[PDB]
């Protein structure tokens, strides 16, 4: 809801519009162009930014999720979740890897299960789990 | 319907060209009428008003004011009987 | 030859 | 970097022809008739935010002059533009309609987006619990406010003329308004 | 330094004679190697003398569409006073280009405006209908002159009404009528012209044009 | 742009254009005879012209 | 290596004949009409029906051995209209697209030095 | 003017190629591996049915091709076309 | 005090050339392609 | 080769290789390494089933590494160069080096360097193209100039002749498998003969060699571990360390290092060598240091395009930041910038991988995995 509000020389015209009613009586009778254009705008978007700065492979959040599972202490991961902006929280939850063996999703559930035990930040942990199912 | 009896400025290709690609002029006057009515209402309002009356006032556009909360969805605005 |  | 009202950005460098300031590069905003009304710059991220008299603003990267984004707030001039310390939030304000907009250009999200009443508020009404207050103006639009935050949740523009009174029911979910246009 | 001072390349390229012998396979079949891996045309359209001056004044706008879009090779022959078109086999691609170009030149010869003639190149279903006033009714002297003025109308109003109503163009060259448009359209234009020749007053004809013109928009 | 243009009401373009400064021209003075012209730009420059 | 026929096109108000023969004209190779190619009488003179007839004729020409044709287009002539109509123009375009060389195009309408009376009467015809 | 090869076992059109002129003469050799196409332009194309490519393109005849005949034996180098 | 600005002499010289070209005599080529000789893609 | 054994069985739909009852079984370690190699070569998928590229490789009678090169080499008319390179590597090195000549007389040393320089013009950083120079130059030496050519340039005559014969046999195998006229193809000497490669062709060839030898790529030790091994401009090229892609990380990283050979074209270069190097094999003979038999240098994005087909390259989650919006078309299609990781995963701290430059990429979700389709 917050998104802002938005010929050929040889014209291939035929049928009744050009006075050929005989063809119609005898039974002879562009979205794919738009999607193809929608692709071009997709690549045109990628070429517009060519940022080459050296970034790390793993994000700050996913590293702690991996570390939390190893040490079985998601307190660091839980803390950064509480600090993340609502946009940041949603992006991370969507980006959790969904391929078998589903390690990250299981790790997130273990992280959220620890949070409920603390009886602190109860409304956010419940909300995080709601976003997980969504 | 009114039939033009003057030579068409558009060539026979153009009359077919535009066919390849309720009325803007009708809506153009509508904007003009609203402008004239708004201006006239302001001028009469100032004369018969006890208090001060302020004077009334491509690229994608932002809507500053919205009829419903942003978190609210259009689907949630419909009753079961409507659905 | 070209390669030489 | 110097910016002019006509819509030109000059890049000045100290260089030899013995050494002096010289315009090494010149950029132009090719707005059809809009004039530059406010400009701000963030040196750390090299962000240039320009608000035009037509009501639209552009975000640019310097010195490459890459147009990050272009949006319109309306038909009134953009009077003031400000940048956050981190450079991630842009605040714009239009004086004519009293609009205020905080824009997160990193995510293209809106931190704050508010427009006040154009006319004087004629009437007010608290929600029965006091959580919300409804206001009406001589313009003819009703705005719903949240007390805790102080921001307008919705604006209603059904009434043609000045809204004279607003009142809630004891239940509180329903609100009524009366207007000089001849409707309740 | 300014007086106000403080105090690898990654490559962009990314990996994405017939022989005189036979080979026999295990089945005894023969296996051979592969083999080594628009026609010239002409048309002539003669230009009548009264169309020579319009042709020269419109020549700058006539040869471009024939050369660029139709990929034909154009020439006007001063000695024979004719326009010559040729299909160039190395460049021309559309087998219908030449006959299309010949029709476009013919329409100009008949008196049609250049911009109306281009529709013959642009579209594919435009034709020219031609007939004489004597084919409808034997009119002579003043009776023939009055019939021509009845088709044209005052200031050409009756002709433009037919052209606008039927989506056609009409050339009234003395007693010779040429109508340019689509097949169903030029038959609509012909009935109105024939009614005028037979003597129906222009006002009554203009009324019928409105009825058909309304239908044309509906469909 | 450091230029001085000459104008008449009946002509749509300047009669003459004179480059008399490396920056904006702040002031122009013309004598009674209309023979000389003095200008001063915003570059510490003063120039006397035979117009 | 270029064998020529004669494509004789007769464009009437109510039909179109596409008729290919040898150079003499005594020998017919393929005659197709627009009325053989449509389901309604009203469409026999259409440019659509003349295009189907010409393509039908052009295929038969290529089989027999004809690779080029001269064109002799005509209208009804006599006491009636002298210019071949849209149906005849449609056939000529269809032959050109067909791939046959077009040799020479002539209008051979029967034009009277003098005529008998036309069928209309004194008040005219073709309402 | 499209030569089409149809595989009876698979029930599918396996190959489709464009020929120069209309063709009314076809000949298949006894070994069931070659096809000759004789056009009205006097040109001859020999095709490999199984692999679907043109092997020979003879253009020597003046008139339309009226008859084609393959000669050859299994395990031989004496393949001829008349 | 120091002054830095745009190149007004270079801008002025461009205008003087532009005025000279506009008011000078002009030679217009009036040849009609294809009028008496073959014209098109081939030659 | 043990990978020829594994590849053949997989084309037979024999899934259990490690436990297969051979009359004479190979080592399980060898079989396991063979399966991983065929996964890096794109012959086997992540579940160890043969792919379309694998089915083609099984038809070839060569080693799978060279079978992979010849398959991806039929682009931009680069195949004749690859056949010459593969034939030269198959037969051996025809270059007699200064150490063998015992000249490491001064005038002869000069001619040796001139003789090497004329063959080095193709590329400064690549030794494999120096093999391509002599093999292709040899086609332009007439019969009476052979021996003079050999003595003048200090080459081995008999080894060069065998290379030329192998080119004709090798080209037949490639054409017969790839060409639609599989059996009918006949090779001609003019096919083998070809002109100098263009710079675009040179860059493509480096990718084609990488296709076969992707697992044999090392990174300069400075890039991965700055300051663990001292580096400065005065240091000679033969002393610059390199780390193979899958080397097991020792407590002292110095052991993992491999070094450039003195005979390589890199030794005389002077400026700093490439960060990524593709090597044919490692040789511990010679006690100074472990030495690489280098082929060429591969850049970052070209390398990722090759390892893309195997399992040696992994992709991060979409990058977000200034001007890094993740365009998304469908729930199973998206375009985004991703930083690829080549070699060992970050969670794996035994083998030594590294991160390549970020690149825009078109990804399509398959089985819940965002597999890459192509680079933008
Ligand atoms: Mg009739």
């Amino acid at each position: 809801r917050s998104k802002p509000k938005e010929l050929p020389f040889f014209l291939q015209l035929s049928g009744e519009k050009v006075g050929d009613e005989a063809s119609v009586r005898e039974g002879i009778a562009h979205r794919r162009d738009q999607e193809a254009q929608k692709k071009l705008d997709a690549e045109e978007q990628m070429n517009k930014f060519k940022v080459t700065g050296r970034l790390g492979f793993e994000s700050h959040f996913t590293k702690q999720l991996r570390e939390g599972s190893q040490s079985k202490d998601y307190s660091s991961l839980l803390a950064t979740l509480i600090n993340f902006s609502p946009a940041a929280v949603d992006l991370e939850i969507r980006s959790l890897n969904s391929f078998e063996p589903f390690d990250e999703i299981v790790w997130f559930i273990d992280a959220l299960t620890q949070g409920l035990k603390s009886n602190k930040n109860f409304e956010l942990y419940e909300t995080f789990m709601s976003l997980l199912f969504k | 319907f009114e039939l033009s009896d003057v030579k068409s400025s558009k060539s026979l290709a153009e009359i077919y060209e535009d066919d390849y690609t309720l009325s803007e002029e009708l809506q153009k006057a509508h904007s003009e009428i609203s402008e004239l009515y708004a201006n006239l209402v302001y001028k009469l309002d100032v004369l018969s008003s006890v208090h001060f009356v302020p004077k009334p006032a491509e690229t994608p556009t932002i809507s500053m004011e919205d009829a419903q909360p942003l978190y609210m969805s259009n689907a949630s605005s419909l009753a079961p009987q409507e659905i | 030859n070209p390669w030489l | 970097y110097t910016v002019s009202k006509d819509g030109a950005v000059f890049v000045w460098e100290f260089t030899k022809r013995k050494y002096s300031w010289r315009i090494t590069k010149k950029h132009f905003f090719y707005a059809n008739q809009a004039k530059v009304k406010c400009v701000t710059f963030h040196p750390a991220t090299r962000l240039l935010a320009v608000g035009f008299t037509s009501g639209e603003f552009r975000l640019y990267d310097l010195p490459d002059f890459t147009l990050i984004q272009q949006l319109s707030m309306g038909q009134n001039p953009v009077n003031t533009v400000s940048v956050n310390q981190t450079g991630e939030w842009l605040a714009f304000g239009s004086s004519k309609l009293g609009q205020l907009l905080v824009y997160e250009w990193q995510s293209e999200s809106y931190i704050l987006k508010q427009q006040g009443h154009f006319d004087s508020t004629n009437s007010l009404a608290y929600s029965p619990d006091g959580s919300r207050v409804v206001t009406a103006s001589e313009d003819g639009k009703i705005k719903v406010w949240d007390i805790t935050s102080g921001f307008c949740l919705a604006t209603f523009e059904e009434h043609t003329s000045s809204v004279t009174a607003v009142q809630f029911a004891k239940r509180g979910q329903v609100m009524f308004s009366s207007s000089l246009d001849g409707t309740v | 330094v300014a007086p106000t001072a403080l105090k690898d390349d990654d490559d962009d390229v990314l990996l994405d004679h017939e022989s005189k012998t036979v080979v026999v396979d295990d089945q005894g079949k023969p296996r051979f190697t592969s083999a080594s891996k628009i026609k010239f045309e002409s048309r002539k359209i003669m230009v009548p003398p009264h169309r020579m001056t319009p042709l020269r004044n419109s020549w700058t706008k006539i040869y471009p569409p024939l050369v660029e879009h139709l990929k034909l090779q154009v020439r006007m022959n001063l000695k024979t006073k004719s326009v010559e078109l040729r299909t160039n086999p190395k460049f021309t691609t559309d087998p219908g280009a030449l006959q299309k170009g010949a029709d476009f030149i013919k329409a100009f010869t008949l008196g049609f405006d250049l911009d109306d003639s281009i529709a013959l190149l642009r579209l594919d279903d435009l034709y020219i209908e031609t007939f004489e006033v004597k084919d409808v009714k034997t009119l002579t002297g003043d009776h023939l002159s009055r019939a021509i003025g009845r088709i044209a109308g005052k200031d050409g109003k009756t002709k433009f009404a037919i052209e606008n109503a039927t989506r056609t163009r009409i050339v009234l060259a003395d007693s010779k009528i040429h109508i340019l448009g689509g097949f169903t359209h030029i038959r609509m234009a012909r009935e109105s012209v024939v009614s005028l020749i037979l003597g129906s007053p222009p006002g009554k004809v203009y009324g019928n044009l409105r009825t058909v013109a309304s239908r044309l928009k509906e469909r | 742009n450091g230029t001085v243009s000459l104008w008449s009401p009946s002509m749509p373009e300047p009669l003459v254009k004179l480059l008399s400064a490396r920056g904006p021209v702040n002031s122009i003075a013309i004598d009674r005879s209309g023979y000389y012209m003095a200008t001063t730009g915003a570059d510490r420059s003063m120039k006397i012209w035979d117009i | 290596s270029q064998v020529f026929g004669v494509a004789r096109i007769y464009a009437s108000f109510n039909d179109t004949f596409v008729h290919v023969t040898d150079l003499s004209g005594k020998e017919t190779i393929a005659r197709v009409t627009g009325g053989m190619k449509v389901k309604a009488d009203r469409d026999e003179s259409s440019p659509y029906a003349a295009m189907l007839a010409a393509q039908d004729v052009a295929a038969k020409c290529k089989e027999v051995g004809i690779t080029a044709v001269h064109v002799k287009i005509r209208a009804t002539g006599g006491t009636r209209t002298k210019t071949p109509g849209p149906g005849g123009q449609a056939a000529l375009r269809a032959l050109a697209r067909s791939g046959l060389r077009i040799g020479r195009i002539e209008d051979v309408t029967p034009v009277p030095s003098d005529s008998t009376r036309k069928k209309g009467g004194r008040r005219g015809r073709r309402l | 003017q499209l030569l089409k090869i149809f595989h009876l076992k698979t029930g599918k059109v396996v190959r489709s190629m464009k020929i120069s002129s209309p063709s009314y003469i076809l000949d298949a050799d006894s070994t069931s591996t070659l096809l000759a196409v004789g056009g009205t332009d006097g040109s001859i194309i020999v095709v490999d049915i199984e692999n679907g490519y043109i092997t020979h393109s003879f253009k020597g005849h003046g008139g339309t091709i009226s008859s084609l005949k393959f000669y050859g034996q299994l395990n031989s180098k004496i393949w001829l076309l008349a | 005090e120091a002054f830095a600005g745009d190149d007004v002499v270079a801008e002025f010289q461009e205008e003087k050339k532009r005025v000279i070209d506009d008011e000078d005599d002009k030679e217009v080529d009036t040849t009609l392609p294809g009028w008496g000789e073959w014209a098109g893609a081939g030659s | 080769p043990v990978e020829s054994i594994v590849l053949q069985m997989k084309s037979m739909a024999i899934h259990n290789i490690i436990n297969f009852p051979f009359p004479t079984p190979p080592d399980r370690v060898a079989l396991s390494k063979a399966i991983q190699l065929l996964q890096y070569l794109g012959a086997l998928d992540n579940k160890e089933m043969i792919t379309e590229d694998g089915k083609k490789m099984s038809l070839f009678p060569l080693s799978p590494r060279f079978s992979k090169m010849l398959l991806v080499s039929d682009e931009k008319a680069c195949l004749p160069y690859i056949v010459a390179i593969v034939s030269a590597l198959s037969v051996g090195d025809p270059f007699i080096n200064e150490f063998e000549l015992g000249i490491n007389k001064k005038e002869l040393r000069s001619k040796f360097y001139k003789s090497r320089s004329q063959f080095s013009k193709l590329d400064k950083f690549s030794d494999v193209f120096r093999l391509l120079s002599v093999v292709s130059a040899m086609d332009y030496v007439p019969k009476e100039q052979k021996e003079i050519f050999m003595k003048k340039n200090f080459l081995r005559g008999k080894l060069m002749e065998e290379i030329v014969k192998l080119r004709k046999q090798l080209m037949y195998i490639i054409k017969s498998n790839t060409s639609k006229e599989n059996i009918a193809v006949v090779i001609r000497n003019e096919d083998l003969k070809s002109d100098i490669p263009s710079v675009i062709q040179i860059k493509l060839l480096k990718q084609m060699i990488c296709a076969g030898f992707v697992d044999h790529v090392a990174v300069r030790a400075d890039v991965l571990f700055p300051d663990d091994a001292k580096i400065t401009n005065r240091t000679s090229i033969i002393n610059i360390p390199y780390i193979p892609v899958l080397a097991t990380r020792t407590p002292n990283i110095e052991d993992c290092f491999v070094y450039i050979h003195p005979t390589s074209i890199l030794n005389n270069l002077g400026e700093m060598p490439p960060k990524y190097m593709l090597y044919y094999s490692l040789h511990l003979g010679g006690n100074n240091k472990t030495r690489m038999n280098t082929l060429c240098d591969i850049a970052s994005t070209p390398l990722a395009n090759i390892a893309r087909k195997g399992l040696l390259l992994t992709y991060s989650k979409p990058l977000t930041g200034q001007g890094l919006k993740t365009v998304n078309l469908s729930p199973t299609e998206r375009y985004c910038y991703v930083v690829p990781r080549f070699g060992s995963t970050v969670d794996n701290d035994l083998k030594i991988g590294w991160d390549l430059n970020p690149i825009a990429v078109h990804q399509k979700k398959q089985k819940g995995q965002w597999t890459v389709i192509k680079f933008i």
